[PDB]
């Protein structure tokens, strides 16, 4: 109930962390290969 | 202060056409005037009285009610369903909650005498009665659920009304729990953004192990 | 001289709106110019009469006539009970009437049920049957059973059955004597409920008609029918009244009757009145072959005594 | 500092995308799903002011121009993304604002309420309070990205 | 000669529940009629009371005027049935009516209606079945309309409709439906709805054939008995094992059919114990002159269930 | 249902986190080595 909702709230942020995170190593994937090039 | 709470007084949700119904809102005895917002079938109605009289209902005046009084909240939705028939079945609640109570009766086109009344629930009868009067279901459980419905006799002619499902439950559904299905949906995309951002994180990085 | 009065009276007349009753007063019998009717309801009086006393015939010293009341219908409805009273001769005479009381008060679907014949002339044990259906619950339901002539009446046996639609159901069970139903004994049971507005009252008699004794014809299994089960028929015809009781036997040994049908009773050529029925037992083909024979007795009260009527069917 | 800035500047850009695009994802549900007269105006004051749609616009806008005018240095996106930026986070200052707002009504809601599941009412202001809670986390992310934008992009003009 | 219409008033007799007989005594008094050219006949919900022997009695005599009245004993419940009791009075080829009722008060009586349906008769020998939907208890006939529809198929013929007033101020409407047969043995749902303005919903009767397994009838007529040398001859007709019970019996003369009020044919009455399968009897009393000139009689059976042309007949003949 | 579905996916990021630290040490050490 009330336990599985914070949990799957706290999944998503988990999920918001995550692609905030492989947006950033993107990115500097992206610069690193665009400097090489 | 708390929610509103409609309450119908006649209190069935089932009613016949041309049955007198009244919409009360958080309840009292008085018909306060420009003081209650009354929402029916999603769209704000004119009627602004804590009494919504209808004194004669018709099909088109079924459908969702929703009062909110000045300085209270939106209410728990009721559902009229004015119908067409020659026997209903009256119930007060077609969801019950556990150890409550609700009313049933069996009543017929336009004050007309329902009379040798028998009340099935899933085809087994429980109650007969001569004259169409209440049946007080006290203290509900889960023997209480079933398809009730009723025959009656008319003028001398017997009929048969239509059947209604009473459910009675531990709690309400509440119907709009596929809302906190929302989150872990927007995990399944983010996540598997992820994973793109996972294989064109590492395909870049494939071709860059390449070069040198 | 006695005045034959009796008392009739108009009703609902459905093709009218009918706001009137006419009571009638008609006494035939009574000395010619010695008439003197007068209309009372409740036991107080009319002197609204407005009274037609118009004669009708006369016979030497004898005459005959009526009177007539208008009444409204709501005075009928009431089932305020009207009388007539008569003076002839300065004696008194009086007759009585009221609106017929309903006879399914709260639908409450009282039957009264006769003895079976089997019961009557075979048995010796007759019952009379009080069917009490359609009620709410069996508490406060007094069933009265009332005879013609004799105070002293054998005690009811009163059961109660809760039904499948939820009716409790009082069968009232008063044993009789077969002697005073031969005599014509005219029997009531009267319902009795707390609000009912007036008891049930039902009441039945050995059923009246020309007493016609029933002929019983056995017929053969089909000879052309050598299958596996052999239909062995009775018809019992030309009798009054309907009930009647047949049964089947085995060698002077009794078949049970959930083993043969037989049909319900069909009115034949008129206008007395005579039925006829077909008793049917099926059997089969290593029981009919088994070297015996089969009786059909037929009980009906208006056979010779002992009131049982045999025919045998045999193929020795 | 400046560097160490402009390294992930970009990034910074695409956590305005993130926020604005699920902005708009929440605010398609609420649009789409609810019946939004069932409901009070002010436990829907999100959605009754408008906020996840000038809040997903805006926030995608900014993001966007901040990703191209890092991607381009084009002195004419610059000063225009700086613009957005400003308007980014007047908007997240604004949804602050009502998402606070949107919390305070959605406890005055739940004080009367005895469980999260007693109807539909009770249900659909804690699933609100709590997308409130989850809409002012990354609107907290989306102010403090358009505050560095803002800081960068005026620092570097000094 | 002017016809001279007499006064006809219909009184009865009340109930008394402390006395015994049950019986109600309904008199109609006819006044101003001509002598010898009056007869009383009596009804009861257009259905004519022969079984009664009810008595006419003569009043008196004015010249050529005359009084006279009938009697008719009915039961006491017949009377609680609220059934009219309809005295006609035939007087110089004319009719003159009168009618009585239990007075009851101002209920609107509801509407029965029966989905009747066709004949085997009709359905595998004449070719031409019929249903026929009867709408009773209606106070007039008008604004009520009788719609016919079917399951499968649009092609719905010409239904016809008539009206009966009848003698109790209620309007029945027997609509007849014309059908095809095939449909009707391969299984159509057939369906009847009344509707009024005052109605809620259509009264809906819905009709199709018996569900249920087939069976042929094996029928089997028996003689007149051998015992019987009296002035009438029985002749019997057991129709044995058969479902369903919609069956049509006819008895024939030499192949001349017999109408059917010369014989009289049981209700079904089922056995075999959920197999299903029923049984009648017809029943054929003719007289000893109409058996002894060596004629030939026959029970033709039409049923559902036989082989075709679905009829299955029973020689039976006094010299063979 | 709510606890397999919410573990599964726990499971599914917890995948992607150690992709994530798997490729961010791989970074770093091209970053430290040019
Ligand atoms: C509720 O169900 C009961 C039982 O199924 C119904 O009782 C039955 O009522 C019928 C007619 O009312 C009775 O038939 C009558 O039988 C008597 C005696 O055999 C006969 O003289 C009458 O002519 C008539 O055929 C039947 O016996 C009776 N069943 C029992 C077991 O007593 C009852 O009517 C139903 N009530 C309602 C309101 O539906
Ligand atoms: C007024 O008088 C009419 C005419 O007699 C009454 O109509 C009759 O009603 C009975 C039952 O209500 C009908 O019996 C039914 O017949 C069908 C067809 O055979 C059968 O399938 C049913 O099971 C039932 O036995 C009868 O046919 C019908 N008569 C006519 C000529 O239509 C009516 O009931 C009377 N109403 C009152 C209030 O007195
Ligand atoms: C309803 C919500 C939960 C879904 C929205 C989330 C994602 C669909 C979006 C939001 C912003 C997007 C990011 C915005 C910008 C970038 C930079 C972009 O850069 C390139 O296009 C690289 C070009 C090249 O490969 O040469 C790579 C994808 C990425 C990380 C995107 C990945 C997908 C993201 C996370
Ligand atoms: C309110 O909504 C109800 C349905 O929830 C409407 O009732 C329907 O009305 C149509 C014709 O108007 C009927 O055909 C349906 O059978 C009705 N459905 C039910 C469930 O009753 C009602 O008309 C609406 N009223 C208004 C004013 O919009
Ligand atoms: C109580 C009683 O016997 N009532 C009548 C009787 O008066 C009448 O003579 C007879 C003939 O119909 O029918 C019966
Ligand atoms: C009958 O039922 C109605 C509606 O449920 C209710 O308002 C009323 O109080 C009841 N009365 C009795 C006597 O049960
Ligand atoms: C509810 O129904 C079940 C199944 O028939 C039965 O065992 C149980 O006793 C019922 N409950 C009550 C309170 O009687
Ligand atoms: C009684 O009523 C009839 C018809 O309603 C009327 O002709 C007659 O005059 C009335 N008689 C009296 C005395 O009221
Ligand atoms: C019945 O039909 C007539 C036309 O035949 C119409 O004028 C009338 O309004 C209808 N209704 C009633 C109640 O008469």
């Amino acid at each position: 109930p009330q336990l599985c909702y914070i949990l799957d709230a706290i999944l998503f942020l988990y999920g918001i962390v995550l692609t905030l995170l492989y947006c950033r190593l993107k990115i500097q994937v992206r610069k690193a290969d665009i400097a090489s090039r | 202060t708390q929610k509103s709470v409609v309450s119908l007084d006649p209190p069935w949700i089932r009613i016949l056409t041309g049955d007198k119904v009244t919409l009360i809102c958080n309840g009292n005895n008085s018909s306060q005037m420009n003081s209650t917002k009354w929402i029916h079938n999603d769209s704000i109605s004119n009627v602004k009285s804590s009494h919504w009289v209808i004194v004669s209902a018709t099909i088109q005046d079924s459908g969702k009610y929703i009062c909110q009084k000045q300085g209270f909240y939106k209410s728990k939705p009721v559902y009229l369903n004015v119908m067409q028939e020659w026997l209903l079945l009256q119930s007060s609640a077609d969801v019950v909650l556990d150890n409550g109570s609700f009313d049933i009766r069996c009543r017929s086109w336009k004050k007309w005498k329902v009379h040798k009344v028998i009340y099935y629930k899933d085809d087994i009868a429980f109650k007969y009665s001569y004259d169409s009067n209440n049946i007080s279901i006290r203290k509900a459980t889960f023997n209480d659920s079933g398809s009730y419905h009723c025959t009656g006799y008319l003028n001398k002619v017997e009929c048969k009304s239509d059947k209604f499902s009473i459910a009675v439950v531990k709690d309400y559904t509440i119907e709009y729990r596929w809302l906190q299905l929302i989150f872990p949906s927007l995990a399944v995309i983010l996540f598997a953004v992820d994973t793109g951002l996972w294989f064109s994180t590492h395909k870049q990085f494939e071709s860059i192990l390449k070069i040198q | 001289t006695k005045p034959t009065v009796d008392l009739l009276h108009s009703s609902c007349d459905p093709n009218a709106f009918h706001s009137t009753i006419q009571l009638y007063c008609f006494v035939y019998g009574h000395i010619q110019n010695d008439v003197s009717i007068h209309w009372l309801m409740d036991d107080r009086k009319i002197y609204e009469t407005h009274a037609q006393n118009v004669l009708i015939k006369e016979e030497g010293k004898l005459a005959s006539t009526y009177s007539r009341l208008n009444i409204t219908q709501q005075q009928w409805m009431s089932e305020s009970t009207f009388t007539c009273k008569v003076t002839s001769q300065g004696e008194n005479y009086w007759a009585h009437t009221r609106r017929c009381s309903d006879d399914e008060p709260r639908g409450v679907i009282t039957y009264l049920i006769p003895p079976s014949p089997l019961d009557l002339y075979e048995n010796g044990t007759p019952k009379l049957t009080c069917l009490v259906l359609d009620l709410e619950s069996e508490e406060n339901i007094t069933v009265t059973w009332v005879r013609e002539r004799k105070k002293s009446i054998g005690s009811a046996s009163q059961r109660s059955t809760k039904h499948h639609n939820a009716t409790t159901s009082i069968t009232s069970i008063l044993p009789v004597d077969a002697k005073d139903w031969i005599e014509g004994e005219g029997y009531q049971c009267r319902v009795d409920h707390p609000h009912f507005p007036k008891p049930i009252v039902r009441s039945i008699t050995k059923a009246p008609g020309k007493r016609s004794a029933p002929e019983v014809y056995v017929f053969l299994p089909p000879e052309e029918e050598e299958k596996d089960k052999r239909t062995l028929t009775c018809l019992i015809q030309n009798f009054f009244p309907e009930d009647i009781s047949v049964q089947w036997l085995q060698d002077s040994k009794l078949i049970p009757k959930s083993q043969h049908s037989t049909t319900t009773p069909l009115k034949y050529n008129g206008s007395n009145q005579r039925f006829f029925i077909f008793s049917r037992l099926e059997v089969t083909k290593a029981l009919w072959t088994q070297t015996k024979q089969f009786t059909c007795r037929v009980i009906h009260e208006a056979l010779r005594e002992p009131r049982k009527l045999e025919r045998t069917i045999s193929k020795s | 500092w400046q560097s160490f800035l402009k390294k992930e500047l970009e990034f910074l850009g695409v956590t305005q995308v993130l926020v604005g695009l699920i902005c708009l994802c929440f605010g398609t549900v609420v649009c789409s799903t609810l019946q939004t007269s069932d409901f009070d105006d002010e436990v829907l004051l999100l959605y009754r002011a408008g906020y996840p749609f000038w809040g997903a616009v805006l926030f995608v806008l900014s993001g966007f121009l901040s990703i191209m005018s890092e991607r381009k240095n084009t002195l004419y996106l610059v000063r225009g993304s700086l613009g957005a930026n400003i308007v980014s986070s007047i908007a997240a200052g604004l949804g602050i604002a009502i998402l606070i707002l949107n919390l305070s009504n959605n406890s005055a809601y739940m004080n009367y309420c005895k469980d999260i599941t007693e109807d539909d009412g009770c249900f659909v202001t804690s699933f609100i309070t709590e997308l409130v809670l989850m809409l002012l986390f990354l609107t907290i992310l989306a102010f403090c990205s358009a505050v560095l934008l803002i800081i960068y992009r005026i620092g570097q003009e000094f």
